[PDB]
């Protein structure tokens, strides 16, 4: 099988069974079943998340450049009322993730279509709603979700290093990434800071600080601004 | 069978079954078996590090020999094709192949036979007969008695650290190369010696590097 | 047994009713720790007068040995990388170390052969003799095989000692009387054993 | 140890630390409280 | 056989080798009696994990202050806080008051009765309110993560790892303490001071904790 490290020995819990697994938890977490469910969902949720978030900053940055995605956030515009917008947004969600919740702690219990009696969903998996949510199917979800999971992973991680690169630079990934490549040698962290016991250095944040939106004047710290290096 | 003092005696476990062995364990250290090999292959990893390192130092004082290889960590000593390169990059790139190369050393003493093949071109593995003992490809000329190139090998080895450790003294007290220190014992053994020598080292008390400066060292407090 | 001349006026060594530390293991056991120590002692004391007179050593060193500073009133050096109190503070926990594993031994032989020491607990077993290890360590080599040496190294070892802590006294005396090196009194005596005597310095 | 608490649970002793605290308490009182004369 | 607080002696009766951290150490007895010694247990958890707490937050604020960001030094923190803000001092303190006094309590009588806080009279939950042992109240509140419930081996190691540290934040406050009180600074000054010379920062340079 397929390890997270070659040559190892998976834990006790760890089989295989689930995609995406390669016999990796140290802290051997996935013990209680209730709770690996419950982990195997929020990972997906996180995956899935992450995944939209990088596809959408990258073709933004693409197609309209010079709008730091970052600070899409303070300069957005619309004439729409933004606490009106706010508002659909959480009534909106509060339902989507009531439903995905209920339908967890009570398998197979919300798969119809409320108003339209007809519509109804066929049996399924927690986290695997398929039929209307999945309506083309090219190939196998052997393949399928095992490419999901690792995307997903792959993408929680692009996002991260994405937010860590703009308050270190500024500068949106591609920019970033094109900085990277006109100086492979001097475009590291390692070219930015060291710590040593004579004296320690850490780059500088450009998220500047507490950003004044339309009166309220978000305060805008730094992630874990001290310990950078 | 010639031990490591006219007349001792061995302990029990010191058989020479690993070359170069006399049975010299006055502190007893060899009793477990397991902390046993992971001495022998430490002990193989600094004679061979050792090796190289009088090898280098002595090759350069030959060629180039005004370098003071006790002074070349410097980046203004530094080469024609690079002498003012980034140790930022420089760091970057060889912590990271030593850490993988490294791993897969320990995966090795871990279980001794697990990761013998090349894990992409999976049309390649070097058969490994004992712990330390890699060959095959690590084996271009597969020489491959062995009894005899272990014992020349540890041997020469300890005799190498030994001899790299006095370089790095006798450059912090007379500041100089071996090579120069002979010349020095040869236009006078009775003066250019460590009876005059003694008591001061060179240490040039702290140097700074391109970002900052680091603290610096003497094996005693001569100053 | 090694160095008994029957020299026991007071009759110490009687065994009835014996006990606390008046007890001839215990006894001897002391008598050749402090000998060792006195060894050491003399050598100490010694070297570094006579390593000056031979200038092999610095004159910032081969200062009079009560000078170092162990009695500052008697005199200090300087030169030394760290504080008297400094080196003083490890020496007490290294010393600590020390001395309590010997007694961990002396009440409950090859007792510090067991709890996890580093490997070294072969070394620990020592023998059924305190003053007497052995071990690969306590005896790195195998100097007395035969008990007849080796009862001729115990007693050479008895009466080195003794004659080292009677070397200490004399030492401590001299130096307090002419407050000078004992060294300095070796020259001085051999300049004149007539005129250069204990009765010459009243 | 149980013998020690036997000890303590002794007559006179408690008799004693009982007179103790009772003690501590008013001279206590009086030093942060001085001169009380009426109320 | 397991290695003794002290080498060489024998551990007392009262004290074997069942929970973790016991290396034979209580040279006064104090544990001769089970209930006692059981509430001590429990007693030597509770400080540790609080010790655990106030090293932990000591730290971070240290490094917040030496790095330029502005915070204080801790034993003025709580002053300068309370002064930045329009907080009332005895209103928090008695709000504080309050909630230590009800988890403390239910804590106190669960040991009192072991399990009878868990009962549901609470509004309605059960066993989530019941101590999985004394000083180890394992339930889905105070453990959801559920490690307890999985690997008791590993859980054992945990046990030994959490006492491990708790001893060694519970020292590590006290020398805090005394750093302050010898230096009048922050411990992390003292520190990079002793980085600066060890050969002469220390207490014999305080010259303070040893008086010559
Ligand atoms: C994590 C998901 C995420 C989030 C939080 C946002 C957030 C935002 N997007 Mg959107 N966006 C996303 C995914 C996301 N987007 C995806 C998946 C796409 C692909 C269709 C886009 C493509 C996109 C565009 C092309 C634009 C936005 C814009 C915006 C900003 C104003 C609305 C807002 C901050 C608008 C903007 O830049 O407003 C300033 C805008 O023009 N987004
Ligand atoms: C997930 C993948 C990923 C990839 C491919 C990259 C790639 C890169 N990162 Mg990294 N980075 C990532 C995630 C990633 N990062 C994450 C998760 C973190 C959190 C520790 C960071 C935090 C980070 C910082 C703070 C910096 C980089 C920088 C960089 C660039 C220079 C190399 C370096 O110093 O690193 C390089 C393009 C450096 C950069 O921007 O160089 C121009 C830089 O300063 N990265
Ligand atoms: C054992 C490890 C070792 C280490 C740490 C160094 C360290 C160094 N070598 Mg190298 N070197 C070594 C062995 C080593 N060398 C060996 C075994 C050889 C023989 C192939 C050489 C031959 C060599 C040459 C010919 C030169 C260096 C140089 C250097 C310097 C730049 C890199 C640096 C101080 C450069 C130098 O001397 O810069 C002053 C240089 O020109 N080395
Ligand atoms: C003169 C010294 C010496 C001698 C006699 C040997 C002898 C041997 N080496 Mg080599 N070796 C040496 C120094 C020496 N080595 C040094 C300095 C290094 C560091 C680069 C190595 C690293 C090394 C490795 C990693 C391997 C050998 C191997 C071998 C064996 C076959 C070649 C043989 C026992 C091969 C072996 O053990 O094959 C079984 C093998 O894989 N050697
Ligand atoms: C008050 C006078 C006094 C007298 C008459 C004795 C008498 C004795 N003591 Mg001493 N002893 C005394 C005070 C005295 N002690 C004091 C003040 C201490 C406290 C340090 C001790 C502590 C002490 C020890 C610990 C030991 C003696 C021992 C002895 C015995 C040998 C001498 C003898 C029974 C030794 C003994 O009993 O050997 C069998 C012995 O080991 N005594
Ligand atoms: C000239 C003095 C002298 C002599 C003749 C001996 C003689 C001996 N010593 Mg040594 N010994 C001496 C001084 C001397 N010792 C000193 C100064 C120390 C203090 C470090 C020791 C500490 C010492 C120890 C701790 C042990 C010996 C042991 C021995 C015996 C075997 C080695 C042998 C009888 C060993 C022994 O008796 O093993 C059974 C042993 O374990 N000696
Ligand atoms: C809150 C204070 C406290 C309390 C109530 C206890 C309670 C206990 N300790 Mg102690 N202990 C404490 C703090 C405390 N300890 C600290 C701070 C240290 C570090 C110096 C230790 C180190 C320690 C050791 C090493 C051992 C004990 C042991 C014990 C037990 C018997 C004595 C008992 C449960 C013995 C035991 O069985 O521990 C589980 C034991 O071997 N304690
Ligand atoms: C609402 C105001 C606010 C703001 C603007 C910030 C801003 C910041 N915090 Mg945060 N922080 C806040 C509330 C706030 N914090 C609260 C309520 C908590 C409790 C969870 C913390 C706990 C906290 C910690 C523990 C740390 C920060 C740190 C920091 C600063 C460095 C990154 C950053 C500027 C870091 C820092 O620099 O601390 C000194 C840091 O380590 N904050
Ligand atoms: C490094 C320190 C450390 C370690 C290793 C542990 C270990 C443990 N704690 Mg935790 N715990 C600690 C510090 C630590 N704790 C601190 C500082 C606090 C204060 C908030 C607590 C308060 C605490 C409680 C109140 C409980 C645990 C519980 C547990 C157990 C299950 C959770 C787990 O494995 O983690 C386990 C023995 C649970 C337990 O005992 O389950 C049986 C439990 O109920 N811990």
């Amino acid at each position: 099988r397929p390890l997270w490290l070659p040559g190892s020995t998976p834990p006790a819990h760890l089989k295989g069974d689930l995609p995406g697994d390669f016999g990796f938890d140290p802290l051997g977490l996935g013990a209680n079943a209730e709770s690996l469910k419950w982990f195997k969902e929020s990972e997906l949720v996180h995956s899935r998340w992450a995944m939209a978030a990088v596809a959408g900053i990258l073709v933004q940055e693409i197609v309209r450049p010079d709008v730091f995605w970052y600070n899409a956030g303070k300069e957005v515009e619309s004439p729409l009322g933004p606490l009106g917008l706010l508002a659909v947004e959480f009534f909106l969600m509060h339902w989507v993730e009531v439903r995905r919740w209920q339908d967890l702690r009570k398998p197979g219990s919300v798969d119809q279509d409320p108003i339209f009696s007809q519509y109804k969903l066929p049996p399924h998996e927690v986290g695997y709603p398929g039929g209307v949510f999945a309506p083309f199917i090219p190939g196998d979800l052997a393949e399928l979700k095992v490419k999901e999971i690792k995307n997903g992973r792959l993408a929680m991680l692009a996002f991260v290093g994405f937010v860590m690169a703009a308050q270190v630079t500024g500068k949106g990934p591609i920019a970033a990434l094109q900085e990277h490549l006109a100086d492979p040698w001097g475009t590291t962290i390692f070219s930015k800071a060291a710590v040593v016991p004579g004296q320690a250095v850490a780059p500088p944040c450009k998220i500047p600080a507490s950003v004044s939106y339309k009166g309220i004047e978000i305060p805008t710290p730094c992630f874990l601004q001290g310990l950078w290096p | 069978r010639k031990l490591w003092a006219p007349g001792v005696v061995a302990p029990e476990y010191l058989k020479g079954d690993l070359a170069g062995d006399y049975g010299w364990d006055p502190l007893g250290l060899g009793a477990d078996p397991t902390a046993l090999k992971w001495y022998r292959q430490s002990e193989l990893q600094h004679a061979r590090w050792a090796m190289l390192g009088v090898a280098g130092v002595l090759v350069q004082e030959i060629v180039k020999p005004d370098v003071y290889f006790y002074e070349a960590g410097l980046p203004q000593n530094l080469p024609e094709p690079f002498t003012n390169i980034n140790m930022g990059g420089l760091l970057a790139w060889e912590f990271i192949l030593m850490h993988w190369v490294e791993v897969r050393r320990w995966q090795d003493y871990k279980n001794f036979g697990s990761v013998n093949e090349d894990p992409i071109f999976k049309g390649n593995k070097v058969p490994n007969p004992e712990m330390g003992y890699p060959g095959g490809i690590f084996d271009p000329f597969g020489f491959s008695n062995l009894k005899e190139l272990q014992t020349k090998e540890i041997k020469n080895g300890r005799l190498a650290m030994i001899a790299y450790m006095a370089f790095i003294l006798q450059a912090q007290a007379t500041g100089k190369g071996p090579l120069a220190a002979l010349s020095a014992h040869l236009s006078n053994p009775f003066g250019n010696n460590i009876l005059k020598n003694i008591g001061t080292c060179t240490v040039p008390h702290s140097v700074d590097v391109q970002g900052l400066t680091i603290p610096l060292t003497c094996l005693w407090p001569g100053s | 047994l090694p160095g008994d001349f029957g020299f026991d006026p007071l009759g110490l060594l009687d065994p009835v009713n014996s006990g606390g530390f008046i007890e001839p293991k215990w006894l001897q056991y002391s008598e050749v720790i402090h000998a060792r120590w006195a060894m050491l002692g003399a050598a100490g004391c010694i070297a570094p007068e006579v390593l000056g007179a031979a200038g092999l050593i610095p004159d910032a060193t081969n200062i009079k040995w009560f000078e170092s500073g162990v009695i500052p009133p008697a005199g200090s050096y300087n030169g030394y990388w760290a504080d008297p109190y400094t080196i003083f503070f490890v020496e007490i926990v290294a010393m600590q170390f020390a001395e309590l594993r010997r007694l961990q031994d002396f009440r409950y032989p090859g007792s510090m052969g067991q709890q996890y020491f580093l490997g070294l607990e072969a070394i620990f077993k020592g023998s059924g003799d305190a003053a007497y290890p052995g071990g690969p360590f306590f005896n790195l080599f195998n100097l007395g095989k035969t008990e007849a040496a080796m009862k001729e190294l115990k007693l050479k070892e008895i009466k080195n000692g003794r004659l080292a802590m009677l070397a200490m006294l004399g030492y401590g005396a001299q130096a307090v009387m002419t407050g000078k090196g004992p060294f300095q009194n070796l020259v001085e005596h051999l300049a004149d054993p007539v005129n250069n005597n204990i009765l010459t310095n009243f | 140890m149980k013998d020690f608490t036997t000890y303590l649970s002794t007559a006179p002793v408690i008799a004693t630390i009982w007179f103790t605290f009772t003690a501590g308490l008013l001279i206590e009182i009086n030093r942060y409280f001085p001169d009380p004369l009426v109320f | 056989v397991r290695p003794v607080w002290f080498p060489g002696n024998p551990p007392p009766a009262h004290l074997d080798g069942s929970l973790a951290g016991d290396y034979g150490f209580d040279p006064l007895f104090l544990g001769q009696e089970p209930q006692t010694l059981k509430w001590y247990v429990q007693a030597e958890l509770v400080h540790g994990r609080f010790a655990m707490l106030g090293a932990a937050g000591i730290i971070l604020t240290s490094i917040g202050a030496k790095v330029g960001l502005g915070f204080p030094e801790w034993y003025d923190a709580g002053k300068v806080v309370v002064e930045k803000n329009n907080i009332d001092f005895p209103t928090l303190m008695v709000i504080q008051f309050y909630l230590m006094g009800w988890a403390e309590t239910k804590r106190w009588y669960d040991f009192k009765n072991p399990g009878s806080q868990a009962d549901g009279s609470f509004l309605g939950f059960t066993e989530e309110f019941k101590g999985l042992e004394n000083g180890y109240p394992g339930g889905r509140f105070f453990d959801p993560m559920g490690l307890s419930r999985g690997d008791a081996a590993k859980y054992q190691e945990y046990k030994q790892k959490e006492v491990k540290n708790g001893r060694l934040a519970m020292i590590a406050c006290l020398g805090f303490a005394a750093q302050y009180a010898a230096t009048g600074k922050g411990p992390l000054d003292n520190l990079a001071d002793h980085l600066a010379d060890p050969n002469h920062v220390n207490f014999a340079t305080n010259g303070v904790s040893i008086p010559i």
